[PDB]
C-alpha cells in the first residue's frame, strides 16, 4: 500500500538490508567512475599538452586522478609530457579498471547482505527487536575517518608513503606531482598554499582519531538522546544531509573562485583570472623586464611560452560558455595550432592604441581602440554614414611580435579590421575547427560544470534536510493528528 | 537465505497519478527538447 | 526545575506574540534587515557607488529610492561596520554601500529564523511541519538571488539593489546580458506562480458557490461557526461541476489543498536552479542550428533571431551608463541603431 | 537470528542500544566546542574573503615549488 | 504573437514603448499573483499540516478522504491556532467561508486592474516616466534608477522593427 | 546542425520513464485483481 | 528531420489528454 | 595583531556582549515570571 | 509587557515622517 | 488588556498627546537642522558636483577606499 | 471614553493630511523636474 | 560515418521490447502477491 514515493521506506527497520542498499549505491558510484574514465581515455589525445591540455577536451575526472598523483598511462604518454617506459599498476587505465572491480564486488556483497538479511548482530539482546546502536556506530565510523584522513595527510599528501599533490606555479606554466610538507602556521589558512592541505588533514585526522574515542566510551545525556532522538534513524540522515550538502557549497566554492586544490593546470582558469587581467599584467611583465634587457620588441614577445597567451584568451573563461550547449570546449572553435603573435595597433600619428577587451557579460560587443590615456581614438562603426573614428580616417596599422606572424605589418582597412575584431578576445589564435566539426559558440571548462551540478545539488539537498529533519522532530504525527 | 522479511510492503499507483505522472514526463519532454537539440 | 527548564516555560509562555527559542534569532535579526532598509532607502545615497540617487533626501520617491550595492572595487568583501573597508566609521560605512550587505546578511539570518519559527510553533501545537517545508521556496528565491548571485559574478555589484525601481532594472539587466525568459527553469517557475495563483482563484471562487444553507439571511458569511464538524461546502456537487466543465476534478481534499501547496513552491525551487546556473553565465543564450542557419541564410527570421536584436540594444544603451566603474566610452557610432529612430 | 563468526566478533558493540548518561552529562563540554568551531568557521572566512588580514599570510596565487 | 519567443517579443517590446512595469496596474497584479501564489501556498499547507489520523504509516496521506463522506477531513481549530501563534491573533480568519473568499478575490481583483493596465496603455496612456526628475541647485541631471531604467527602455525602442521605421518618432 | 545524442536523449526521456510509469499502474490494478478472487486471479 | 520529433511530442501529449478526460476513473460513494 | 585582526578579535568581544546583555536580562526575568504549579 | 513590542517600531515610523514631511518643503 | 479599550481611553492620549508632537518635530528638526546629511554623508543639493570635481565620483580601490573618500567629499 | 469612530476619523482625515502631502512633493521641491 | 538513425534503431531496439518483458513479469507476481492475501495484497 505504499505509494511510489515510500517504496524505499521498507528498510527502515531492517538494518540487514540497510547495508546491502547502501552497497549497491556504491556498487553503481563505483561502476560510474571506472566506466567514466574508461570512456575518457577513448576520447582523450596526448598530442599536445600545451595547446591542447585535459581540459579543453572536457575532461572531468581525470583532473581528479592527475590532482592526486596520477600522470603516466599504459599507452606510454604521459600529462608532464616526460616519457615513461612502465607506469606500473596505478596509471589511468589502472584506476579506471579497478573502480569497475571494486563495483563487481561491491555488487555480490550486496547480494549476499539482502539474502542473508537476518544475522543476529543486528537484533537487541535486550528485546529481540532490530535496533543500531547509533552512538557507537558513529564513534566507530568517526575513528575509521580520522584514521583515513590523517592517513592520508600524512603519507599520501607528504610523500612519506606517497606521491603527494599536483602542484604549481603562480601562473600555470609549471606544474608537477610533488610531495608537500604542511605549513602548520596562520599561512595554512592562506587557501592556495598547498602546504596547508597537508596541514589539513594531518591535524584534523588526529581531531578525529581522538573524537572517535570519545564518541565510543562516553555514552550520550539523557537529554540529548530524548531531544535529538537518538534511538530514530533519520535523525542521521536528518544531519548527514546537513554536513552533506555544507560541503558541497565548499567545494563549489573553492571550484569556482580558485584554490591550491583546484590547479589551473588542470581544471582551466578562474574567471577572476580574466576580470583582473592576471595574466595580461603578466606577460607584459615578462616583455617590460626582456625589453630592459636591451632586446629588440619582436624577440620580447617571442620568450613569451604559447601556454602562457593561451590562458590569455576568453575562450578558455568558464563564465563565457552556454548550459544547453554540450560537449568539450574543443567544439567551440576547434583544437588550437599555434599563436599567432601579439598584435599593436598604431595610427598614422604613431601612437600606441589597444583594443578594449570584451568583458564575461558581453556576447556581443563593438570593436574600440583605446590610446594609453582613455580617449576613444578608432573603432569599427555600426552606422557608416556620420562615422568621425573609423579606422579609414584614423589609419590605423597593425604590427604582430612574436607567433608565427613575428615581423608583418598590415596598413589597410579590410586587413587591419579583421585583426581588430579577434584582438578583443584576448590573445589571437589559430584553430582547426574541422576535427570536431566546431560550430563556431563558446563552451565552459569543467571548472564551470563542477560549479554547477555541486552547487544545484547543494540547494535540493537543502530541502532535503528540511524533509527529513522535520519528519524526524515530528514523527508521531505522520499518519495525522489527533482530533482531542 | 534467511526466512522472509516482515517488512515486504506494496505499491500502488492508481488510475489518476499515472495520468499526472505521463503528462509531466511530455511536458517536459516538449519543455527541454528544444534545447537539447540546440 | 533547572535553570534551562525556567528558560524554556519562560519563552513558550502564551503571550502577545510568540517568542519561543526562535524568536531571539529572528527578533533581533528581522527588526535590523527592516530598519536597514528603511534607513537606507531614506537618507543613505548611492552617488558614490553607482553615481545615482536612491534616497529620499535625493528627491526620489518610493519608486527609485532603492538601498544599492556597493561598488565593484568592494568585491566580494563582507564590509563589516569594523572591517579594513569601513574601519570603524559609520559615514564611510553607509557610502561604500555597507547598509546593503547589513540587509541582506541580517536578513539571510531572518529567513532561517522565521523558518525555525515554523518549526517550534508546529511542535508546540502539534501538527505537520508542512509550512516550514513550504516556506522553504522563498528562501530557495532570496539565496539562490540575493546571495548566490553575485557570489558567481564578479562583486556585490550584480545583485538586486532593496528598492522597487532598482529590481526593475534587474529584470531588464538579466534579458539583455543573459537572456533569462529562454532559460527553461524560468519557464516551469512562470508555470507555478501564473498556476498556483490559478489555483487559489479556483478553489476560492468553487468552495464559495458550492455552499450549504445554514441560515436564513442572505450574507453566507454569518452563518459559519469555527468548531463545527459538518463541511461546510458540497464536494460532490462541486466535482459534478468541474467534471462537466473542463472534464477531470479533484475527488479528493486531502489531495486538493496538497496540490495547492506543490505548484507554488516548485515554481520557486525549479526557477531559482536557473538562477544559479547564471552566477555562472551557463545561460540559455541561442539556438545554434537558429544561429547558424540565419548566418547562412540572410533571409531566415524567426521571432525569435528578432528578440537578439532586441538584446544588442540592451546590452549596448544601458551597459554605458550601469557600469561607471568600467568606464564605457562608447561612440555614437557603435551603438546599434534602427532605421530612422 | 543467524550466528556467524564476523557476527560473533562484532556483537558487543552493538550489544548496548539505548544506554544513557543520567542528566545533563557532557553537553556543557560539547557547546564550549560548537562555540569554539564557530569562531573558527567565521576567521577561515574572513581571511579568504581578504576581510581580515594577517601579517605574511596573501590569497593570491603563491609559487608552489617546481 | 501566437506562441512562446513571440510572447517575450511582445513583452519588451511593450516595455519600450509603453513602460509598463512603472505602470500601478502592472504594479497591482504583481502583487496579485504574487499574492495569489501566497495564499494558494498558505492555504494548502494550513489544510495538509491539521490533518486527522485516518490512515496507517503505510499507505498514503490521501486515502483518509472518502469521497462523499460528511465528516470533516481536518482541524480547522488546530490551523487556526497555529497561525493565530505565527503572526499574531487578530490576523487569523476562523471563518472558512470568509477565508476562501480572500483567495478568490486576490488574484481575480489583481487581474481585472491589471488587463485594464494594457488596456489603458493600448491607448498610449503610458506609465510613469521619472526621468531627469532629480536634479541638483546648479541644474544638472542627477540620474536615478529610473534613469537606467531608460536607457534599457532605449535600446529596446531604437531597435524593435529596425525597417519598419522612416520617420523619427514610433507614433505606432 | 543539430546535435545527434539528443535524439537518445528525449526519446529516451520520455520512453524509459513513462514505461516506468505504467508498470506501477499495471501491478496495482493485477493486486486489486488478484485479491478479488473472480476470473482473473488465477 | 528535426521537427519530426517536435510533432509527435505535440501529437502525444493530446493523446495522454484524450484518455484522461473519457478514461478517468470515475470516483463513486459508496 | 594588524589593524584588521586587532580589530576583529574586539568585534569577537562585542559580539559577546550583545548575545550577553540578551542573556543576562533573559535570565533574571525568568526568575520573576515563573508559572505557578 | 508590550509596551516594548509596539514601541519598537511606533516611535521609529513616527520620527521618520518627521522627516518625510520635511523633505517636501526642501527644494534646490 | 484588549487593544481597542486602550486607544478610546482618555488617559491613553493624555500621555500621547505631548509625545507624539515631541517626537515628530524631532524628526522635523533633525532635517532641517542639516543633521542627517552630516551622519549619513548624503550630499546637499549644493555639493553633488563641485568647483574642481565635475563628473560622477567613484570608489576604485578595495583597502584605501576609506581615504579615497575622505578626498572625494573635503571640497 | 472616546467613541472608536471619532478615533479613526481623525486619525483617517490625518493620513490624508500625511499622503497628499507627500503628493505633494512630487510637483515641487526636490525630486519634482522644475 | 555510419547512419545517425541507427542509435535510434537499436536503443530502441533494445528497450522498448525489453522494457514490455518485464511489465508482464512484474504483473505476473502482483496476481500471484494478490490472491496471496498477505502483508502485500491491498
Ligand atoms: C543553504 C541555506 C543557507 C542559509 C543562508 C546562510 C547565509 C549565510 C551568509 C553566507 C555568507 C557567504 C558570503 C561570504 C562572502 C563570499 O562568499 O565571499 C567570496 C570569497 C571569495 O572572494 C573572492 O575571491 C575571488 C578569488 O580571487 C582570487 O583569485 C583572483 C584570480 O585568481 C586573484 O588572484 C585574487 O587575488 C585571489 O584572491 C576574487 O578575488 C573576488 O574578488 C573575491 O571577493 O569567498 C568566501 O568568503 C567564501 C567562499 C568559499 C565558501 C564557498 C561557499 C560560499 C560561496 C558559495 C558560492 C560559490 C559560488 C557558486 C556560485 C553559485
Ligand atoms: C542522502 C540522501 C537521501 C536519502 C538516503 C533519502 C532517503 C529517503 N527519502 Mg529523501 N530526500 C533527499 C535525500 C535523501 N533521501 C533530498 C535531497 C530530498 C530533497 C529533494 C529528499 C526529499 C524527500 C521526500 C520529499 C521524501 C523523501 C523520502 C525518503 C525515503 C524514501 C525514498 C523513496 O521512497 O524514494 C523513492 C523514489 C523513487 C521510487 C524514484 C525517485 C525518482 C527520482 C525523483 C529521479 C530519479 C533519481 C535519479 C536517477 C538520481 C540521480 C542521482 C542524484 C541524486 C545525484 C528515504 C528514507 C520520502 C519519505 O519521507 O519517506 C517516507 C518522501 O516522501 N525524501
Ligand atoms: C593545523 C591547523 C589547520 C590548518 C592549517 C587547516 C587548513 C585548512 N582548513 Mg581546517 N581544520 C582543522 C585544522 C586545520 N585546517 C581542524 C582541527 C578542524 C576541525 C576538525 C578543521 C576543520 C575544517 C573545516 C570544517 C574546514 C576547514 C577548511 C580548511 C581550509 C581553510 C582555507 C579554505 O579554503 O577555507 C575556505 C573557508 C571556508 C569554506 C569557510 C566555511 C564557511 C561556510 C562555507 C559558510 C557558508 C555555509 C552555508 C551553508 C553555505 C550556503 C550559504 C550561501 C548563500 C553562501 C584549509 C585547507 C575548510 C575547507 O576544507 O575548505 C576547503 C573547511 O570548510 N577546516
Ligand atoms: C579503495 C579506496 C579507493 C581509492 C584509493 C580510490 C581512489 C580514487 N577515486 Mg574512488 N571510489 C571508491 C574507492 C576508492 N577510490 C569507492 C568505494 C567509491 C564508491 C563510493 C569510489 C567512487 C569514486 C568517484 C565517484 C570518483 C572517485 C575518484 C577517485 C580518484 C580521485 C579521488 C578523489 O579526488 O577523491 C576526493 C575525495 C573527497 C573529496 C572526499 C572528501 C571526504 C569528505 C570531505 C569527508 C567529510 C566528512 C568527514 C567524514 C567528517 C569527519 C572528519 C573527521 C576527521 C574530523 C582516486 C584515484 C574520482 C575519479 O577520478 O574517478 C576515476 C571520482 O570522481 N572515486
Ligand atoms: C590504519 C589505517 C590506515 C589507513 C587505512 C588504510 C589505508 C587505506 C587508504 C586507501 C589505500 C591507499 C590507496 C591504495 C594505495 C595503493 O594504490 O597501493 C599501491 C601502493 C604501491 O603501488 C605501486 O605504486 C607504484 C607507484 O605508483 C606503481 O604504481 C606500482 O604499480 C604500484 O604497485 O601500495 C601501498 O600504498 C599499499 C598501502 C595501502 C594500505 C594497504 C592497506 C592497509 C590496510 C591496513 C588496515 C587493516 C589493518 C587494520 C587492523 C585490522
Ligand atoms: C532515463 C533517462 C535516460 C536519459 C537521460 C536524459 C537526460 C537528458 C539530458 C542529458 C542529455 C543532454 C545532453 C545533450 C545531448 C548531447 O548530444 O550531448 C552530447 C554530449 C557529448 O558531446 C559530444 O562529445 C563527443 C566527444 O565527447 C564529441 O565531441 C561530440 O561532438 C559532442 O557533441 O554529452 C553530454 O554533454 C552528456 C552530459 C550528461 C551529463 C550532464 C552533466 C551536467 C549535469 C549537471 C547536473 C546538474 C543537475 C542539477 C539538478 C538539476
Ligand atoms: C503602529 C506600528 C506601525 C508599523 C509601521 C511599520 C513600518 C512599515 C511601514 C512600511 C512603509 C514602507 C512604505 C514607504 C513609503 C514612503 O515612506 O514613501 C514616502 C515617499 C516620500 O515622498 C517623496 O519625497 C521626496 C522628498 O524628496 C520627493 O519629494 C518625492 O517626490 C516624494 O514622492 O512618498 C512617496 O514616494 C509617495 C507615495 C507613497 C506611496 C507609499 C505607499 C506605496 C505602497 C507601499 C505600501 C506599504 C504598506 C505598508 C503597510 C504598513
Ligand atoms: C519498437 C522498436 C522501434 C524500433 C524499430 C526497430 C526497427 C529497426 C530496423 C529499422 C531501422 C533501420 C533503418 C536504418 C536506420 C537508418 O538510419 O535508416 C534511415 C532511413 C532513412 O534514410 C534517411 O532518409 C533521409 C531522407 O529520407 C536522408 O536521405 C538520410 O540521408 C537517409 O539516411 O530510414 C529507413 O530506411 C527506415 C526504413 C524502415 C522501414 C523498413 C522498410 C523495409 C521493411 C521491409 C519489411 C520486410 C520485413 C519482412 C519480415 C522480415
Ligand atoms: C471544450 C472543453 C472540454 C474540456 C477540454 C478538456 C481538456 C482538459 C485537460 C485534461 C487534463 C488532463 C491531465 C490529467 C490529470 C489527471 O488526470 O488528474 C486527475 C485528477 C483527479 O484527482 P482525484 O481527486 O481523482 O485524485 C485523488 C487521488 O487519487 C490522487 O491520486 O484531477 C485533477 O486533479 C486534475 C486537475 C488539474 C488538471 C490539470 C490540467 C493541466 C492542464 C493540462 C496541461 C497539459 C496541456 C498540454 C497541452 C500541450
Ligand atoms: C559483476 C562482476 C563484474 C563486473 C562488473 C561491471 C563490469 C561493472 C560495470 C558497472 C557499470 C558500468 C556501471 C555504471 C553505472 C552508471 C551509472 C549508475 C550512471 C548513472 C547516472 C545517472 C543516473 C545520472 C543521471 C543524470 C543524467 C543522465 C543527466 C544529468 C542529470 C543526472 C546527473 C542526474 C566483475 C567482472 C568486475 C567482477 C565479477 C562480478
Ligand atoms: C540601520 C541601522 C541601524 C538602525 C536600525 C533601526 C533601529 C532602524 C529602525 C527603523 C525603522 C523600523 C523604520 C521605520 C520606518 C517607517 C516608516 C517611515 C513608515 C512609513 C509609513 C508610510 C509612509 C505608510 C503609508 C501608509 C499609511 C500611513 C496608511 C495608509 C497606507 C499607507 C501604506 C499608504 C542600527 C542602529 C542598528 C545601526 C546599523 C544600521
Ligand atoms: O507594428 Mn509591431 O511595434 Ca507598435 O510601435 Mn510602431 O507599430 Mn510597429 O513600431 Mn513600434
Ligand atoms: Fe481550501
Amino acid at each position: 500500500a505504499l505509494p511510489w514515493y515510500r517504496v524505499h521506506t521498507v528498510v527502515l527497520n531492517d538494518p540487514g538490508r540497510l547495508i546491502a542498499v547502501h552497497l549497491m549505491h556504491t556498487a553503481l558510484v563505483a561502476g560510474w567512475a571506472g566506466s567514466m574514465a574508461l570512456y575518457e581515455l577513448a576520447v582523450f589525445d596526448p598530442s599536445d599538452p600545451v595547446l591542447n591540455p585535459m581540459w579543453r577536451q572536457g575532461m572531468f575526472v581525470m583532473p581528479f586522478m592527475t590532482r592526486l598523483g596520477i600522470t603516466d598511462s599504459w599507452g606510454g604518454w604521459s600529462i608532464t609530457g616526460e616519457s615513461v617506459s612502465n607506469p606500473g599498476i596505478w596509471s589511468f587505465e589502472g584506476v579506471a579498471l579497478s573502480h569497475i572491480i571494486l563495483s563487481g564486488m561491491c555488487f555480490l556483497a550486496a547480494i549476499w547482505h539482502w539474502v542473508y538479511w537476518d544475522l543476529e548482530l543486528f537484533r537487541d539482546p535486550r528485546t529481540g527487536e532490530p535496533a543500531l546502536d547509533l552512538p557507537k556506530i558513529f564513534g566507530i565510523h568517526l575513528f575509521l575517518s580520522g584514521l583515513l584522513c590523517f592517513g592520508f595527510g600524512a603519507f599520501h599528501v607528504t610523500g612519506l608513503f606517497g606521491p603527494g599533490i599536483w602542484v604549481s606555479d603562480a601562473y600555470g606554466i609549471t606544474g608537477k606531482v610533488q610531495p608537500v610538507a604542511p605549513a602548520w602556521g596562520a599561512d595554512g589558512f592562506n587557501p592556495f598554499n598547498p602546504g596547508g592541505i597537508a596541514a589539513h588533514h594531518i591535524a584534523a585526522g588526529i581531531f578525529g582519531i581522538f573524537a572517535g574515542i570519545f564518541h565510543l566510551t562516553v555514552r550520550p545525556p539523557q537529554r540529548l538522546y530524548r531531544a535529538l532522538r537518538m534511538g530514530n534513524i533519520e535523525t542521521v540522515l536528518s544531519s548527514s544531509i546537513s554536513a552533506v550538502f555544507f560541503a558541497a557549497f565548499v567545494t563549489s566554492g573553492t571550484m569556482w573562485y580558485g584554490a591550491a586544490a583546484t590547479p589551473i593546470e588542470l581544471f582551466g582558469p578562474t574567471r577572476y583570472q580574466w576580470d583582473s587581467g592576471y595574466f595580461q599584467q603578466e606577460i607584459e611583465r615578462q616583455v617590460e623586464t626582456s625589453v630592459s634587457e636591451g632586446l629588440s620588441e619582436s624577440q620580447a614577445w617571442s620568450r613569451i611560452p604559447d601556454k602562457l597567451a593561451f590562458y590569455d584568451y576568453i575562450g578558455n573563461n568558464p563564465a563565457k560558455g552556454g548550459l544547453f550547449r554540450a560537449g568539450p570546449m574543443n567544439k567551440g572553435d576547434g583544437i588550437a595550432e599555434a599563436w599567432l603573435g601579439h598584435p599593436i595597433f598604431r595610427d598614422k600619428e604613431g601612437r600606441e592604441l589597444t583594443v578594449r577587451r570584451m568583458p564575461a557579460f558581453f556576447e556581443t560587443f563593438p570593436v574600440i581602440l583605446v590610446d594609453k590615456d582613455g580617449i576613444i581614438r578608432a573603432d569599427i562603426p555600426f552606422r557608416r554614414a556620420e562615422s568621425k573614428y573609423s579606422i579609414e580616417q584614423v589609419g590605423v596599422t597593425v604590427d604582430f611580435y612574436g607567433g608565427k606572424l613575428n615581423g608583418q605589418t598590415f596598413k589597410d582597412a579590410p586587413t587591419v579590421k579583421k585583426f581588430a575584431r579577434k584582438a578583443q578576445l584576448g590573445e589571437v589564435f589559430e584553430f582547426d575547427r574541422t576535427s570536431l566539426e566546431s560550430d563556431g559558440v563558446f563552451r565552459s571548462s569543467p571548472r564551470g560544470w563542477y560549479t554547477y551540478g555541486h552547487a544545484n545539488f547543494a540547494l535540493l539537498f537543502f530541502f532535503g534536510h528540511l524533509w527529513h529533519g522535520g519528519r524526524t522532530i515530528f514523527r508521531d504525527v505522520f499518519t495525522g493528528i489527533g482530533a482531542e | 537465505m534467511t526466512g522472509p522479511n516482515p517488512n515486504k510492503q506494496a505499491v500502488e499507483l492508481n488510475r489518476t497519478s499515472l495520468y499526472w505522472g505521463l503528462l509531466l514526463i511530455f511536458v517536459l519532454a516538449v519543455l527541454f527538447s528544444s534545447y537539447f537539440f540546440n | 526545575r533547572g535553570l534551562f527548564d525556567l528558560v524554556d516555560d519562560w519563552l513558550k509562555k502564551d503571550r502577545f506574540v510568540f517568542v519561543g527559542w526562535s524568536g531571539l534569532l529572528l527578533f533581533p535579526t528581522a527588526y535590523l534587515a527592516a530598519g536597514g532598509w528603511m534607513t537606507g532607502t531614506t537618507f543613505v545615497t548611492s552617488w558614490y557607488t553607482h553615481g545615482l540617487a536612491s534616497s529620499y533626501l535625493e528627491g526620489c520617491n518610493f519608486l527609485t529610492a532603492a538601498v544599492s550595492t556597493p561598488a565593484n572595487s568592494v568585491g566580494h568583501s563582507l564590509l563589516l561596520l569594523w572591517g579594513p573597508e569601513a574601519q570603524g566609521d559609520f559615514t564611510r560605512w553607509c557610502q561604500i554601500g555597507g547598509l546593503w550587505t547589513f540587509v541582506a546578511l541580517h536578513g539571510a539570518f531572518g529567513l532561517i529564523g522565521f523558518c525555525l519559527r515554523q518549526f517550534e510553533i508546529a511542535r508546540l501545537v502539534g501538527i505537520r511541519p508542512y509550512n516550514a517545508i513550504a516556506f522553504s521556496g522563498p528562501i530557495a528565491v532570496f539565496v539562490s538571488v540575493f546571495l548566490l548571485y553575485p557570489l558567481g559574478q564578479a562583486s556585490w555589484f550584480f545583485a538586486p539593489s532593496f528598492g522597487v525601481a532598482a529590481i526593475f532594472r534587474f529584470l531588464l539587466f538579466l534579458q539583455g546580458f543573459h537572456n533569462w525568459t529562454l532559460n527553461p527553469f524560468h519557464m516551469m517557475g512562470v508555470a507555478g506562480i501564473l498556476g498556483g495563483a490559478l489555483l487559489c482563484a479556483i478553489h476560492g471562487a468553487t468552495v464559495e458557490n458550492t455552499l450549504f444553507e445554514d441560515g436564513d439571511a442572505a450574507n453566507t458569511f454569518r452563518a459559519f461557526t469555527p468548531t463545527q464538524s459538518e463541511e461546510t461546502y458540497s464536494m460532490v456537487t462541486a466535482n459534478r461541476f468541474w467534471s462537466q466543465i473542463f472534464g477531470v476534478a479533484f475527488s479528493n481534499k486531502r489531495w486538493l489543498h496538497f496540490f495547492m501547496l506543490f505548484v507554488p513552491v516548485t515554481g520557486l525551487w525549479t526557477s531559482s536552479i536557473g538562477i544559479v546556473g547564471l552566477a555562472l553565465n551557463l545561460r540559455a543564450y541561442d539556438f545554434v542550428s537558429q544561429e547558424l542557419r540565419a548566418a547562412e541564410d540572410p533571409e531566415f527570421e524567426t521571432f525569435y533571431t528578432k528578440n537578439h536584436l532586441l538584446d544588442e540594444g540592451i546590452r549596448a544603451w544601458m551597459a554605458a551608463q550601469d557600469q561607471p566603474h568600467e568606464n564605457f566610452v562608447f561612440p555614437e557610432e557603435v551603438l546599434p541603431r534602427g532605421n530612422a529612430l | 537470528a543467524l550466528r556467524t563468526r564476523l557476527g560473533e566478533i562484532l556483537r558487543p558493540l552493538n550489544a548496548e542500544y539505548g544506554k544513557v548518561a543520567p542528566g545533563w552529562g557532557t553537553t556543557p563540554i560539547m557547546g564550549i566546542v560548537m562555540l569554539a568551531f564557530l569562531i573558527f568557521l567565521v576567521i577561515i572566512l574572513q581571511i579568504y574573503n581578504s576581510s581580515l588580514i594577517i601579517e605574511n599570510v596573501d590569497v593570491d596565487w603563491a609559487n608552489g615549488i617546481v | 504573437p501566437l506562441g512562446i519567443s513571440g510572447t517575450f517579443n511582445f513583452m519588451l517590446v511593450f516595455q519600450a514603448e509603453h513602460n509598463i512595469l512603472m505602470h500601478p496596474f502592472h504594479m497591482a497584479g504583481v502583487a496579485g499573483v504574487f499574492g495569489g501564489s501566497l495564499f494558494s501556498a498558505m492555504h494548502g499547507s494550513l489544510v495538509t499540516s491539521s490533518l486527522i489520523r485516518e490512515t496507517t504509516e503505510n499507505e498514503s496521506t490521501n486515502y483518509g478522504y472518502k469521497f462523499g463522506q460528511e465528516e470533516e477531513t481536518y482541524n480547522i481549530v488546530a490551523a487556526h491556532g497555529y497561525f493565530g501563534r505565527l503572526i499574531f491573533q487578530y490576523a487569523s480568519f476562523n471563518n472558512s467561508r470568509a477565508l476562501h473568499f480572500f483567495l478568490a478575490l486576490w488574484p481575480v481583483v489583481g487581474i481585472w486592474i491589471t488587463s485594464m493596465g494594457i488596456s489603458t496603455m493600448a491607448f498610449n496612456l503610458n506609465g510613469f516616466n521619472f526621468n531627469q526628475s532629480v536634479v541638483d541647485s546648479q541644474g544638472r541631471v542627477i540620474n536615478t534608477w529610473a534613469d537606467i531604467l531608460n536607457r534599457a527602455n532605449l535600446g529596446i525602442e531604437v531597435m524593435h522593427e529596425r525597417n519598419a521605421h522612416n520617420f523619427p518618432l514610433d507614433l505606432a | 546542425e543539430v546535435q545527434f545524442g539528443a535524439y537518445l536523449a528525449v526519446l529516451l526521456g520520455t520512453f524509459l520513464p513513462a514505461l516506468f510509469l505504467v508498470n506501477l499502474f499495471i501491478q496495482t490494478e493485477a493486486r486489486k485483481a488478484g485479491k478479488a478472487g473472480g476470473q482473473d486471479s488465477d | 528531420m528535426e521537427a519530426l520529433v517536435y510533432t509527435f511530442l505535440l501529437i502525444g501529449t493530446l493523446m495522454v489528454i484524450f484518455f484522461a478526460v473519457f478514461f478517468r476513473e470515475t470516483p463513486r460513494i459508496l | 595583531m594588524t589593524a584588521s585582526l586587532s580589530n576583529f578579535i574586539a568585534s569577537l568581544i562585542a559580539g559577546g556582549v550583545v548575545v550577553g546583555v540578551i542573556a543576562i536580562a533573559l535570565i533574571v526575568i525568568s526568575k520573576s515570571d515563573r508559572i505557578l504549579r | 509587557f508590550r509596551w516594548l513590542a509596539i514601541h519598537g517600531l511606533a516611535i521609529p515610523t513616527v520620527f521618520f515622517l518627521g522627516g518625510i514631511t520635511a523633505m517636501q518643503f526642501i527644494q534646490r | 488588556r484588549p487593544f481597542s479599550d486602550i486607544i478610546t481611553s482618555v488617559r491613553y492620549w493624555i500621555i500621547h498627546s505631548i509625545t507624539i508632537p515631541s517626537l515628530f518635530v524631532s524628526g522635523w528638526l533633525f532635517i532641517s537642522t542639516g543633521l542627517a546629511y552630516d551622519v549619513f554623508g548624503t550630499p546637499r543639493p549644493n555639493e553633488y558636483f563641485t568647483q574642481d570635481r565635475q563628473q560622477v565620483p567613484l570608489v576604485n580601490d578595495r583597502f584605501s577606499a576609506k581615504q579615497e573618500l575622505e578626498d572625494l567629499t573635503k571640497g | 471614553r472616546i467613541p472608536l469612530w471619532l478615533v479613526g476619523l481623525v486619525g483617517g482625515l490625518a493620513v490624508i493630511t500625511m499622503l497628499s502631502l507627500f503628493f505633494y512633493g512630487s510637483y515641487s521641491g526636490l525630486g519634482s523636474s522644475l
